[PDB]
């Protein structure tokens, strides 16, 4: 759809300029500390998500960014009559101008009409069609503050008000979310079982291989929320252990559809568990049973999710928000990861994220391996 | 196809508006019983329609009021009571603006 | 069943002595006001149902209670050191004693050591085997304000000797009936899916034209899968058809049995009422139950249009099914209703000791051998 390509930064923080040519695919920005990596991500997130009010808290001159479809947003900051006046000029000629002190008053107020004006502007011009998700580099703090909404306020307090909105899970919130997903999946399986019984009763009213197939289907954990239906299926298996093929066709189809809906309702949780357990060595993450999500050692012991190290916590927070996803802006994915996981994390997340623009910023080049043709070295232009 | 929580809440909203229009509730005191009268008729009562509503988003699966949950082992009645509690909680948000719309109606 | 056989009150209120022999059933006490009929009903309700602490608020000399099996309870109020002590001495059992002022302080605390002592005494002696229900003579006051504050409200203006008041008012039995109709509707609705789940297993376990004709006749709607089954029936395998017929017949029988509990009460009320039938209907749009009157013109009206007479019948026919001391059932009643009230209630309350106290002898027609005339022998 629309992918940022040419982004030009003029005199950001009143000290340096920058010009970045992006691709629609993965972009591995490699630079040492001080190259303005995370200011480029804050600028891109505030431009794409439509939070132009945050641009009142940055001291710049001209921030013009061109998308892939030709559309270009130019943000200008001027000082007229000792008042900082900032204008968002589009390529259609419709430009919204607003005062920095008015924006500051608005921000303090929320903790309105100006924000409504910005919202109306971006809405009528469709400037928020494609959203951007920001994976912050300070995501270890999000565990300490336990998506929540006060975390954005705290991070703006200790980072400045230019920071975009933060919606990133913590290694304690993912546990709760997974428990909810398991319970809801059970409820959906029970709903499908009740609907299957209601349709089957009227349907069944209306060949040893069929009996064979029925025995194989009923021989096989992942059970519905209603225990009476589990007793029904166990009674079916016992009757299997203990012409008329028209009813048997409906019975076989009901059992096959029961197993298929059981596998379909657990698709996301099994995909996330497989993606996590591909990384882990001598340790496995599972949800074996009240639902309970934890870690299963190969010795058979069961331990909670507190016991994971820093790298495993980073993989849990990173692979979960990648699944629940647009443009993904990842800041520093190499925190507390050794070389073997750094050489494969980008490949695993690209398996998770397909058809979306990926912009990552790294200090170690071990993230950039396997996709080394997409590296964009960055050097600020000091003035 | 399936029944979600939002369809049940819309049905409860329509029933509460009808109760306000018919019984002529003027203040919050009559609406304190009208909300229960509207809520207990919007709970599903056919098993399938209860599990499908509980499996949808917008409604949690725990009782904030432990005394509202009946002390019985019938799971489906527990889920119906949970639906009733969540319906009362969500209708208490719209009760004030429904009263204001009824006052502006006359 | 330890029914009350004989109650002997000696110098009750320091005024009179009374000795009444009771039958096993239908004790119809007839006497004019001023003879302590209520005083005797309150004494029985404070002996049989436990709660001996109410005897601390009563002035008496000696109270002897004899059950049917032979258990004797002797209660005395004796003062020695200017403080009255209640001595509850059971037959062949332990005796408990307590200070009157201590019990008054325990009751005023509620506005628990003695309560625990009384509970231990009545539990270790098993004094609460049979519970007697009390129907007060001031049930219009209960209509004015089941309810738990009504006991304190009535004890405020009738003294603390008054027993626990558990009696349903009108506009409360309407809520009880509406809740019971809704619960029976939910029971039928859950039994539909339970029948589907059970019949799935039974048809899988199973693997004549008269049976098919019976299944086609038994098809009815109360979702619409039975309509499709009837359509297919209109257009070896005997066992599944037998299972189908049994499931449909059991569904119909449960449909009748769910509403039989309220239809009995509706018939009991509509036996008395004339030119008005009390019934329930479900709305065409919302399917919510309405309970109220149904005139022969087809007009509907709330249960507030009912007269005091009909309201006494509502409060007395209800709470007789939900199961005995009845005080003054002749209040605001027609002479024919006074004649027929005991005959209607004896079918629904059979098997328990029914003590009634009436001022009008019209209540005791047809049971004149049970009419025990009370007479207070003033000291
Ligand atoms: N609020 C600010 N005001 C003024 N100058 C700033 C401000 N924030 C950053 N800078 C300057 O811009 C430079 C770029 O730092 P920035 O915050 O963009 O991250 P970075 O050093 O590239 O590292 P990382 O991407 O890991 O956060 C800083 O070294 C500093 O000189
Ligand atoms: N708390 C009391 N203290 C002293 N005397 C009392 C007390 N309660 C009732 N009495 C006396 O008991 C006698 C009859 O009382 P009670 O109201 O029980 O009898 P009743 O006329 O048969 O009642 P009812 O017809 O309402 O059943 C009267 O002489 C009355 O003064």
């Amino acid at each position: 759809i629309r992918t940022i390509s040419k982004i030009e930064l003029s005199k950001i923080h009143n000290r340096y300029n920058l010009t970045v040519d992006f691709f629609n695919d993965l972009n591995v920005i490699h630079g040492k500390n001080g190259a303005g990596k995370s200011t480029l991500i804050h600028v891109i997130a505030n431009i794409v998500n439509g939070d132009f009010i945050r641009f009142a808290f940055l001291i710049f001159e001209e921030i013009k960014a061109t998308y892939s479809d030709g559309l270009k947003i130019v943000i200008r900051r001027d000082k007229i009559d000792e008042q900082s006046f900032i204008s968002v000029t589009l390529s259609n000629g419709k430009y919204i101008k607003f005062a920095v002190g008015e924006a500051m008053a608005t921000v303090r107020e929320i903790e309105s009409m100006l924000a409504m004006d910005i919202d109306k502007f971006v809405k009528e011009n469709e400037l928020q069609k494609v959203r951007a998700s920001y994976f912050p580099a300070f995501r270890t703090m999000l565990e300490a503050w336990s998506y929540n909404r006060k975390a954005s306020a705290f991070a703006r307090e200790l980072f400045g008000q230019f920071l975009p909105s933060i919606n990133y899970p913590s290694p304690m919130e993912i546990e709760d979310r997974l428990r909810e997903e398991i319970r809801r999946a059970q409820l959906g399986i029970a709903a499908y079982e009740s609907r299957t019984f209601s349709e089957s009763f009227v349907k069944v009213f209306s060949t040893g291989e069929l009996l064979k197939e029925i025995e194989g289907l009923a021989i096989a954990i992942k059970n519905g929320y209603y225990a009476e239906y589990s007793k029904v299926y166990e009674e079916i298996r016992s009757l299997i252990n203990r012409s008329v093929s028209g009813a048997l066709v409906v019975y076989r189809d009901a059992l096959r559809d029961r197993q298929d809906y059981q596998e379909k309702a657990f698709s996301e949780i099994d995909n996330y568990m497989s993606s996590v357990n591909s990384f882990l060595e001598d340790k496995e993450m599972a949800y074996d049973f009240y639902p309970k999500v934890g870690l299963k050692f190969p010795d058979g012991s069961w331990s909670p999710i507190r016991v994971l190290s820093s790298g495993e916590r980073q993989l849990l927070t990173m692979l979960y928000a990648a699944s629940k996803m647009a443009i993904v802006l990842i800041d520093e994915p190499e925190i507390s990861l050794h070389i073997d996981w750094q050489e494969d994390l980008l490949k695993r997340m690209l398996s998770q994220l397909s058809g979306r623009q990926i912009i990552v910023c790294t200090h170690s080049p071990s993230i950039a391996t396997g996709y080394e043709d997409f590296m964009i070295n960055i050097s600020p232009e000091f003035i | 196809s399936n029944m979600t929580y939002n369809n049940v809440f819309d049905h409860a909203y329509e029933m509460l508006k009808e109760n306000i229009r018919y019984d002529d509730i003027r203040d919050t005191d009559d609406l304190h019983d009208a909300i229960h009268m509207a809520a207990d008729n919007a709970v599903p009562h056919y098993y399938a329609d209860i599990f499908s509503v509980m499996a949808s988003e917008g409604i949690d699966l725990e009782f904030e009021d432990s005394g509202l949950m009946p002390d019985t082992k019938d799971v489906i009645r527990i889920l119906q009571a949970r639906i009733y509690e969540q319906l009362t909680i969500d209708l208490w948000e719209d009760a004030e603006d429904l009263l204001n719309e009824y006052l502006e109606e006359v």
